[PDB]
């Protein structure tokens, strides 16, 4: 429903 | 700019009395008045204890305009039964309400620790 | 200033804060919003002038207009939507809000009335204590669909000796109407009489709705699960009656209209099913919309709001116009570059299938605003051409 | 624009907002703007003492 | 002073339509064949189901401004579960005897047939409607 | 004991989770808005600007200023200076306090509640201490300095009301509720299916008894009994939010009372 | 995966490159 | 004004205890009237506040883009899921007698701006003031003293 | 600008609540729910009050005097 | 930003220039014009 | 979006791929791959209006790609996927948007004119129109004391730097009949 | 900031793009009901550079 700006904590747990 | 003092909402002006006491034409046995630097917290307060009292016909209030502080207040009571009497009482009815509130909220704390 | 009553004169009333207030009914004359609107005020400055103002051009004289022989001002707003509310069967109030809306109409005769309900809980009618408003010997009879004298829907008004008998006072009794409840009181007891009126009816309503409360919400746009299920159908079905059109005029069977081109009488029909379309699935959802609806609360006092209004927030926006005819072909045989060349379909030349609580598609929401575009123009066009035609 | 129409003195503007407790024939005038238009009313017995306040 | 009508009545049909706090009632009269009734009534207050049996009275007492009844005991003829008040304003002729009249209580209506209370029943204001069982 | 009853559900030194039993809705309303409104504080009222070099306007500090929380435990010791007798203000009447800060740092440096000293004599009351109430023991953070970025400036704090300025505000949001289970019928819920699945259920509903579908409805039936809770700010402790709550509601009942009275002596 | 189809929420990776590169006023710096 | 073309003025400012309430404590810091929805059909203003509501209850910032795979019904689940009434609504109560107003207002977060026309820049009244050179009439303009 | 002394719309102080916000979600690698849970900000008034605050005097401080 | 995304279409008239043309999808911005005289004379970029 | 039938695997596809869309977003947490990589890789084209008349352009990549071989009643109805001569897919629709409306939040549920309006105000609205205000001398200047970021933005906002610049606060709002006021 | 603007003697000021017809092309139209021409072929024929 809401944006997602935890993709910094996701980018680098993944990358 | 064209807005009004703030503590004018509570402190009386020049030759301003907290009480106008005028009395009903319309009605028998009826007054109106006029609380001065007041609002609900008072008027609905007093109004209601008034209604609790069999000897009172009729009891409103209202606040006429926003602007200002005052509210106006209708008392109309039974024959022998001065409104002036009604509102003394419900104001003593109120107090000795709330004193006991006072005195049972102290007890309540005074047994939490915490 | 279009207007004998763009000007009127008004008593003054030295008040605080930088703006001028108004009350509420004289909003209509004037065409005034506090959408952040200013108005001039002009102070004469003779005894004569003054003479003047006060008994040629005074609101209570301007109350019933020459224009349409009817009056030009009548409750609004809050106080259209709460007066409906007020005057239900169902609504009952106990003593002491009675006391404090009788204790509000500064005239009041200091007479408390006796409750429609006695014995089980002393209990006063919406319709009872609204009376105390309405003066006496003011006498008004309407008559609704099927209002009998045993009024069984509220229907219609009946107001005798300056007491409501039956029926909701909604727009039609209170409002600004050819039969008003204003424009007999004005016409009955005078144009003073009438204008107390107006504030007292204003100072019960708006005290009670003070209490009441009113709202509205995305709730109030939001149409039962079944009753959505029978729109999507019905502009689905709407759909293929369309396609069927299509296919017939692209096999050469569709015989044209008299005085019209297969195009032109193609074209009718398509649009004529799609409008067809479109109020059926609102008048679904408006039939669905309980009592309790809030939307419907206000279309139902004529506060704010229509049929169309509920028909495209809740089922079904509608086909999208420009210059009379459905979104034309822009660029070489289509609407848009996402689709293919001659596409006749509904979705192709601007039917908005969906809602505003549904959201449109990106194609829906271009077409929208291509015919949204052609109104604020021809809205700019008009005030105008209109400004010209008033002056010669 | 200097016959038909004139800009002219005693005359003022601002915003309006509506107000539920004023009367269908009044307007509300905010203080500043009463405190600068002004009625020229002739001193005559009945009004001599009044305007001798307004004055002072 | 005193009652203008009294008769029992048996209840037909209870109905809601779109009101929460309100019924309309329909009953045909016990005693008299020629008696029918319709009335709004406060099934909040007073609840009424189909095939009650009710006695309903109309009396002309018991200008004057409500007194709250704080006043300890009074003559109110409250012998009744649910007391109304409102204002006659139609006098029907349906037919020769059959003769309706109707009944206002603050927008909660009432039309009452009959033909006997001819000497009783006035284009008058003052009407109590009084209800029992 | 006697009269309305009060039992305390849960106290911190923040908050008072109390029933209120016995009441008329009127009182019970009318102590909330006394609470918000009309109970007595210590606000910074005067800010007089000696040197600014920071990011932030005069004024806009001048603002923050009045919304710190100050010591108002011994607040009836303390006179309004509307009605004291000096020039201005004085020690029966005002604490003065000067905040002083300078970007000594490289880094950011800080100013904050706790950098406000008292420089007025208290006379031993409890008063005008800022309410720190944070695990770092810094208070409210005023503003934030660079380098050459100083803030001198003397702050007058007075006696005053929230009828005035928010600021005198001792009391955050006051909860406030009663008959949970709707059986005054004093709200028609809103719904598209069923009122009861879609209106979510009070937290109070377990301190009263559902109505059953069996029984009638109650039109004898009066609102007593308010599921209430009191948030102090900080400047007052909540024990007194709620007593001086009482109190102020009292004495403005029995100002009406000596009013009455001064009238009928002509 | 490497050579995965795109979904659109990935639409705005490359929106996200877009200005990231061009900037909101690029027409007026560019002419 | 709201970012749905809903602007306005205000009317009255009233104080905490005034206002109506949230049984929470939670008040209104903006009074907008439910008349000015229908005739707009300014759906997005309401699904601004159901989604800012659960925004703030959820520590988010919702996602109010245009062509979405978002809905109301959406929303309203996660709302719920934060103990409120599906839709927004509130039940309130009156400020000046505390009793339960009989309606649940629909109460919510929404971004409002604070436009460029304060009423004390435009307010404005002459009598007798500088007159035209030419034309011997009134000036024109707040600035000039005008008429 | 700099985070409000105090809530809008209930009074509560918000102003202690900056830096304290700021090191959960950093250091204690929390999400902005539970953070400002964590520090007692119970009504949406009051979450709306620091979640939705932009630090501006930040980059103001960056300019030189 | 606004501002330096403006376009002004030089006209003079009440016609056709001023709808939202199907080729305008993606070019020019079909909610954002004036009211008036230069209601959709003055466009603004996507 | 560029869109060819290109791989031999199954249908007609959109150059652009998982990988790029990542390759980007490396660039992306630095602060290689730019959006002049996506224009020389030619994954991404220029089109004006004349050539727009050659073209096929499908909306959404994935809702418009494969092809049918329950649905959610409260989404809006969507059309087709059924051209198989797609040679270009939209980056995102709501890209047909400009600065002012792109502020606009749900601006899909709304009626057009009201978005018109929308447009037209937040250039009459106040907040932050640069961090460097203090040391500008310009003719005349609104900032708001305490701007808040929105509670609901768009997508299209993070470029716009609204959250950073705001205009406006998340007033607590009741959509109510109070006072008459 | 993002630039974009110039400026002269101290203000900010924007060149606001200006619509135009393109050059070099060719165009039929038709022409009005009573014109003693039925159709016209137009090109605004001018140097680009
Ligand atoms: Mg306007
Ligand atoms: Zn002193
Ligand atoms: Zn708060």
């Amino acid at each position: 429903f809401i944006k997602r700006d935890r993709m910094r904590r996701n980018f680098l747990r993944m990358r | 700019m064209n807005a009004p003092d703030r503590f004018e909402l509570f402190l009386l002006g020049e030759g301003e009395s907290k009480l106008k006491i005028d009395p009903d034409t319309k009605a028998p046995n009826a007054v109106v008045i006029t609380f001065e630097k007041e609002d609900h917290t008072l008027g609905n307060l007093i109004r209601a204890e008034l209604l609790n009292d069999r000897k009172v016909l009729f009891a409103a209030y209202k606040v006429e305009h926003p602007f200002f502080a005052r509210f106006k207040l209708r008392i109309q009571t039974t024959e022998g039964y001065d409104p002036k009497d009604a509102l003394k009482n419900a104001c003593n009815s109120i107090i000795n309400k709330l004193g006991a509130l006072k005195t049972n909220f102290e007890t309540e704390w005074n047994l939490q620790t915490l | 200033s279009l207007h004998k009553m763009s000007m009127m004169a008004h008593r003054v009333k030295v008040i605080p804060y930088s703006t001028f207030r108004l009350n509420l009914s004289v909003t209509s004359p004037y065409n005034a919003d506090f959408d952040g609107d200013e108005m001039n005020l002009h102070v004469p400055q003779s005894e004569e002038t003054r003479a003047e103002l006060s008994q040629l051009c005074a609101v209570p004289l301007q109350i019933v207009s020459p224009q349409s022989n009817k009056p030009c001002m009548g409750i609004v707003q809050d106080t259209l939507c709460g007066i409906r509310k007020l005057t239900l069967r169902d609504t009952f109030i106990e003593l002491d809000q009675v006391l404090n809306m009788l204790y509000w109409v500064p005239d009041w005769d200091g007479v408390i009335p006796t409750p429609a309900i006695i014995k089980p809980k002393p209990l006063w009618s919406g319709k009872q204590i609204l009376s105390v408003a309405i003066p006496n010997g003011i006498h008004l009879q309407r008559f609704d669909e099927g209002t009998t004298l045993l009024s069984p829907k509220d229907n219609g008004m009946l107001i005798i000796d300056g007491q409501i008998i039956f029926g909701v006072v909604e727009k039609k009794t209170v409002g600004s109407s050819n039969g008003g409840l204003i424009h007999v009181v004005t016409r009955e007891k005078g144009p003073q009489v009438c204008a107390k009126l107006f504030g007292n009816i204003q100072k019960v309503v708006n005290f009670w709705l003070l209490h009441n409360g009113f709202s509205t919400g995305i709730g109030d746009t939001i149409a039962d699960g079944p009753t959505m299920r029978e729109i999507t159908e019905t502009i689905a079905e709407a759909k293929k009656k369309v396609l069927d059109v299509t296919k017939e005029a692209q096999a050469n069977l569709l015989t044209a209209k008299h005085g019209m081109t297969l195009r032109e009488s193609f074209e009718d029909n398509v649009v004529r099913f799609l409008n067809e379309a479109r109020d059926k699935a609102g008048r679904l959802a408006e039939v669905n919309l309980k009592d309790l609806n809030n939307v419907k609360q206000m279309v139902m006092a004529g506060s704010k709001g229509s049929f169309i209004n509920i028909a495209q927030m809740s089922a079904c926006v509608g086909q999208q116009s420009v210059e009379g005819k459905r979104i034309a072909f822009g660029f070489v045989d289509r609407t848009l570059p996402h689709f293919s060349k001659d596409d006749y379909s509904p979705e192709s030349k601007g039917f908005v299938e969906n809602s505003y609580l549904r959201g449109l598609t990106p194609q829906e929401f271009f077409f929208h605003a291509m015919g949204g575009r052609e109104g604020l123009i021809d809205t700019a066009v008009k005030t105008a051409e209109t400004g010209y035609i008033q002056r010669r | 624009g200097n016959l038909m129409g004139k800009r002219v003195d005693f005359s003022a503007r601002t915003v309006i907002s509506g107000d539920p407790n004023l009367e269908l024939d009044q307007v509300g005038v905010p203080k500043s703007i009463a405190k600068t238009l002004t009625y020229p009313e002739v001193v005559t017995p009945y009004n001599i003492d009044r305007l001798t306040q307004l004055v002072r | 002073s005193n009652t203008l009508f009294d008769d029992i009545f048996q209840v037909s049909e209870v109905d809601p339509g779109r009101y929460n706090k309100v019924c309309r009632i329909e009953a045909a009269s016990t005693t008299q064949d020629q008696c029918k009734l319709t009335l709004d009534i406060n099934v909040e207050l007073f609840p009424v189901a189909a095939q009650d049996s009710l006695t309903v009275t109309i009396a002309s007492s018991l200008t004057r401004s409500w007194r709250p009844p704080q006043a300890g005991d009074r003559s109110l003829a409250d012998d009744y579960d649910y007391v109304m008040y409102g204002t006659a304003y139609k006098f029907e002729e349906v037919s020769k005897d059959l003769i309706a009249v109707y009944y206002s209580f603050g927008g909660l209506l009432m039309r009452l047939e009959g033909n006997y209370r001819n000497l009783n029943n006035l284009k008058q204001e003052n009407a109590y409607l009084l209800i029992r069982r | 004991e006697e009269g309305p009853q009060v039992k305390i559900r849960e106290a911190s030194k923040d908050n008072v989770d109390f029933i209120l039993s016995n009441v008329d809705l009127a009182m019970a309303n009318s102590l909330r808005r006394v609470m918000i409104a009309e109970i007595p504080t210590l606000a910074i009222d005067s800010v007089e600007v000696e040197t600014n070099t920071t990011v932030l306007a005069d004024e806009f500090i001048a603002h923050r200023l009045g919304l710190i929380p100050l010591q108002s435990m011994d607040i009836e010791q303390l006179e309004y200076s509307r009605d004291c007798f000096c020039e201005d203000h004085c020690d029966k009447c005002s604490v003065v306090l000067t905040l002083q800060a300078f970007g000594e740092s490289e880094s950011t440096t800080n100013v904050y509640s706790k950098d406000l000293v008292i420089v007025s004599n208290l006379m031993g009351r409890n008063i005008g201490h800022p309410i720190i109430q944070d695990k770092e023991g810094n208070g409210v953070l005023i503003c934030k300095l660079r380098k050459g970025q100083e803030l001198k400036l003397t702050c007058v704090a007075k006696k005053g009301i929230a009828k005035e300025h928010a600021k005198w505000g001792p009391a955050a949001a006051i909860e406030f509720e009663y008959d949970p289970w709707n059986k005054l019928k004093h709200t028609d819920y809103w719904y598209e299916q069923d009122s009861a699945k879609e209106w979510p259920q009070s937290k109070n509903c377990e301190y009263e008894d559902p109505p059953n579908e069996g029984d009638p409805f109650d039109y004898k039936a009066q609102a007593d009994t308010f599921y209430m809770n009191v948030e102090s700010v900080g400047s007052i402790p909540v024990d007194q939010v709620v007593v001086r709550g009482i109190d102020t509601l009292q004495k403005k009942v029995a100002s009406i009372l000596l009013a009455l009275t001064q009238m009928d002596q002509d | 995966d490497e050579s995965a189809p795109i979904t659109a929420e990935d639409s705005w990776a490359v929106i996200s490159a877009f200005f990231r590169e061009k900037g909101l006023v690029s027409q007026q710096l560019d002419s | 004004a709201s970012r749905h073309g809903q602007k306005g003025t205000i009317g009255i400012t009233y104080r905490r205890e005034d206002m109506p309430f949230t049984a929470e404590g939670i008040v209104p810091d903006l009074i907008i009237n439910p008349h000015a929805i229908p005739s707009r059909m300014t759906v997005a203003h309401l699904i601004e506040c159901l989604l800012s509501k659960v925004a703030a209850l959820s520590g988010n910032e919702g996602d109010a883009s245009p062509f979405t795979d978002i809905t109301v019904e959406g929303i309203s689940k996660l709302l719920r899921e934060h103990g409120y009434q599906s839709r927004g609504f509130e039940v309130m109560y009156n400020g000046h007698t505390g009793k339960k107003l009989m309606a649940q207002i629909f109460f919510g977060p929404t971004y409002y701006q604070r436009l460029r026309h304060m009423v004390d820049d435009k307010i404005h009244a002459r009598a007798r003031g500088p007159m035209q050179v030419l034309t011997r009439q009134p000036v024109e303009g707040r600035s000039r003293d005008g008429g | 600008m700099i985070v409000p002394v105090r809530c809008f719309s209930c009074g509560k102080v918000v102003g202690d609540k900056w830096e304290s916000y700021l090191n959960l979600l950093q250091e204690d690698e929390l999400d902005e729910g539970t953070a400002l849970s964590r520090l007692g900000l119970k009504r949406y008034c009051c979450r709306r009050m620091i979640l939705t605050h932009v630090d501006l005097i930040e980059k103001f401080l960056r300019y030189n005097p | 930003l606004s501002h330096l995304r403006r376009t002004n279409t030089p006209i003079g008239k009440l016609a056709k220039p001023r709808q939202l043309h199907n080729t305008h999808w993606g070019l020019v911005c079909p909610a954002e014009t004036p009211e008036g005289q230069a209601c959709g004379l003055v466009k603004n970029l996507s | 979006f560029i869109v060819e039938d290109d791989e031999s695997l199954g249908h007609k596809e959109l150059k652009v791929r998982k990988g790029h869309i990542a390759k980007l977003m490396a660039t992306e947490y630095q602060d290689e791959y730019t959006w002049s990589s996506l224009l020389n890789e030619g994954l991404v084209e220029y089109i004006d209006a004349e050539e727009e008349e050659s073209i096929l352009i499908a909306m959404q990549p994935e809702d418009l790609e494969p092809a049918e071989a329950d649905v959610d009643p409260a989404k809006r109805i969507r059309v087709s996927h059924h051209a198989t001569t797609f040679t270009h897919c939209e980056i995102h629709p709501s890209m047909i948007l400009g600065v002012a409306a792109s502020i606009i939040p749900f601006p899909d549920h709304n009626q057009s004119p009201r978005n018109t309006y929308q447009s037209a105000m937040g250039k009459q609205a106040m907040g932050v129109f640069l961090t460097n205000y203090n040391v500008r001398m310009d003719t005349m200047a609104n900032i708001l004391y305490y701007p808040q970021k929105p509670l609901g933005t768009t997508r299209a906002m993070e470029y716009l730097k609204f959250r950073e610049l705001p205009a406006g606060q998340n007033a607590i709002v009741a959509i109510a009949c109070y006072s008459g006021y | 900031d993002m630039g974009g603007y110039f400026i002269i003697n101290g203000s900010e000021k924007v060149l606001i793009a200006q619509e135009r017809s393109a050059g070099n092309i060719v165009q039929v139209f038709k022409k009005a009901a009573p014109s003693p021409i039925s159709h016209v072929a137009e090109i605004r024929s001018a140097l680009e550079k």
